[PDB]
């Protein structure tokens, strides 16, 4: 099964860091880094990443270049070109005579990286978020949880899913359990649902904790460690795309594909 | 007793209300800004308080809504206007036939405190534009705020990635001064560490046995006056009399001058 994950949000929050703690990937071997002199009119531009994790084929769209421009003069449109390139795409291959094996290309899941340096929602992020929110699913993500307290974390997440409310953005919405499954499967549903939207830390680096060698951020003060629920939302965010990998697959063909070839099947 | 006029630029909620109550250990009160300014508007507000000894007219000015816009291109524009307006009607008073320059009251802006994000890349497309229109009117502090976000293997390589780039960009930095022999080998480290990477906070935390300004987290408490933890100790050092007083004459000698010039010649003199 072929997966496509989106990965938007400012430059240095942290995203290829988490990302590659999702499925311990390299998926950033060469990476471009300009300076601040040319970032000051750097384009938005698309970079795609295809590995196999145990199984399925897990592609990563990244946007690099994506606010580091002082003035935004169509910075969404290379990426929303792109979403409807592999929906233009797929819409051919299925219309075709002589389909056969058809490789889905559509981007099923959007991780839109919200800093928590702020007091919430930015202007570019509910443009951006209303500019894809009828195209892709977009699941958001406090970046860099370790700069906030737990009061501060609380705060936070209820501003953003109040100010979501307000300039009326869809975001993906987890599946109700239907009253079918285990009393375990029914708490981790509503668990994280309640958790939304997930504060998370990523890490590249061993430390100790509790005695164990795991994955997390060093301070004089005291450690962050990745796995602990108690201190972020990484297993939370990392078992929602994993029990949820079809459903974000299913919402993407039935809801966004078939809104977008009507859309366009018209004229 | 004299004026001092402190400039704060930064992105909105990066802390700078919080720095300013944790530097002079109070509370001035300011309202929490919103992301949807259309403008970045600057807000002045003054306080008589003493603080080193000196009975200080302290006016701390806000650049309200920086970063918050879609398209920042001219985002320093009602700062300069700020900044310019004071030497403006500075100079007014110079060119008066009938004067008071000892009771005027100073509003030049003395330090730009520039807090910077912390990322942990280089500088951002709107710092190096922005510092670029600011280092020849303010002595521009750089500052890494809520720097208990970078450990601190991250930022000391953070610290050379953004000096480097004010280097080789030519962004004129404040330096403190070295001529004094007494003050020259603590200002020669108080430059070696810039920018300043510093923690804000007004909450009490008990550690040990003494309660200390700190922010709690699960997993540990982040001391603002321990030096470890931060630069916060190394910037409130600038409100000490003789750093206050270095940064109040190089306005006046270099910033202002400058303006000066250009706007006698404007004027038409000679
Ligand atoms: N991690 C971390 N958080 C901080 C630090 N200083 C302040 N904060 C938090 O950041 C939030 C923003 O506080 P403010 O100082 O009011 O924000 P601001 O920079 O004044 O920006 P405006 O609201 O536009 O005036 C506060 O809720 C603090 O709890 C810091 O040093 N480190
Ligand atoms: N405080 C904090 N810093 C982080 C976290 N994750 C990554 N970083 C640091 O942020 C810096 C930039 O991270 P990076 O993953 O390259 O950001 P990106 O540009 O969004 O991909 C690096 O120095 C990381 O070590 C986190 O969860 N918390
Ligand atoms: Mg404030």
């Amino acid at each position: 099964f072929e997966f496509t994950l989106m990965v938007v949000g400012e430059s240095g929050l942290g995203k290829s860091t988490l990302i590659n703690s999702l499925f311990l990937t390299d998926l950033y071997p060469e990476r471009v880094i300009p300076g601040a002199a040319e970032k000051i009119e750097r384009t938005v531009q698309i970079e795609a990443s295809t590995v196999e994790i145990e199984k399925l084929r897990l592609t990563v769209v990244d946007t690099p270049g994506y606010g580091d421009a002082i003035n935004c003069r169509d910075c969404f449109k290379t990426i929303i070109s792109y979403i409807d390139e592999q929906f233009e795409r797929y819409l051919h291959d299925e219309s075709g005579l002589n389909r056969r094996h058809i490789i889905d290309n559509r981007v099923h899941c959007c991780f839109y990286f919200i800093s928590p340096f702020g007091h919430g929602l930015k202007p570019l992020d509910v443009a951006f978020m209303k500019a894809i929110h009828n195209k892709v699913n977009i699941v958001p993500v406090i970046a860099k949880a370790d700069t906030l307290t737990l009061k501060e974390r609380e705060r936070l997440k209820k501003r953003i899913l109040d100010e979501i409310e307000e300039h009326n953005i869809k975001i993906y919405h987890l599946p109700d359990a239907e009253s079918d499954e285990d009393e375990d499967f029914k708490e981790q549903t509503r668990l994280l649902k309640a958790s939304i939207p997930f504060s998370v830390v990523g890490s590249n680096q061993l430390i100790e904790a509790k005695g164990k060698k795991v994955r997390g951020r060093l301070y004089p003060w005291g450690v962050v460690e990745v796995e602990n629920p108690e201190h972020n939302d990484f297993l939370k965010l990392r078992t929602m795309l994993i029990t949820h990998m079809q459903d974000l697959q299913e919402v993407t063909q039935d809801l966004h594909y078939e809104n977008f070839r009507s859309e366009r099947l018209k004229r | 007793g004299f004026s001092f006029n402190i400039l704060c630029v930064g992105e909105t909620g990066i802390g700078k209300s919080t720095l300013m109550n944790t530097l002079f250990n109070t509370t001035f009160e300011t309202e929490e800004a919103s992301h949807h300014e259309a403008c970045v508007r600057l807000r002045p507000q003054t306080y008589d308080l003493q603080e080193s000894n000196v009975q200080l007219k302290l006016t701390i000015v806000d650049a309200v809504g920086f970063g918050d816009q879609i398209n920042k291109d001219e985002s320093y524009r009602p700062i300069v206007d700020y900044i310019d307006a004071q030497f403006e009607n500075y100079l007014q008073e110079e060119l008066k036939i009938r004067r008071s320059l000892f009771d005027y009251h100073d509003t030049r802006i003395h330090v730009c405190l520039y807090f910077i994000t912390p990322t942990g890349h280089s500088l951002k497309s709107l710092d190096l534009v922005t510092m670029k229109k600011l280092d020849s009117k303010v002595n521009i502090i750089p500052i890494i705020a809520k720097a208990d976000t970078i450990s601190k293997s991250e930022l000391h390589k953070f610290k050379i990635k953004i000096m480097g780039e004010l280097v080789s960009n030519g962004v004129q930095i404040y330096q403190f001064p070295t001529d004094d022999e007494a003050v020259a080998e603590i200002n020669a480290v108080m430059n070696a560490h810039l920018p300043f990477a510093v923690v804000g906070s007004t909450e009490e935390v008990k550690v040990g046995n003494k309660l200390v300004r700190a922010r709690q987290y699960p997993w540990g408490v982040v001391q603002v006056e321990n030096e470890n933890h931060c630069d916060f100790v190394k910037l409130r050092e600038m409100l000490i009399r003789v750093n206050m007083e270095d940064l109040r004459e190089q306005t006046h000698s270099r910033h202002y001058e400058l303006y000066r010039r250009c706007k006698l010649e404007e004027m038409g003199f000679q």
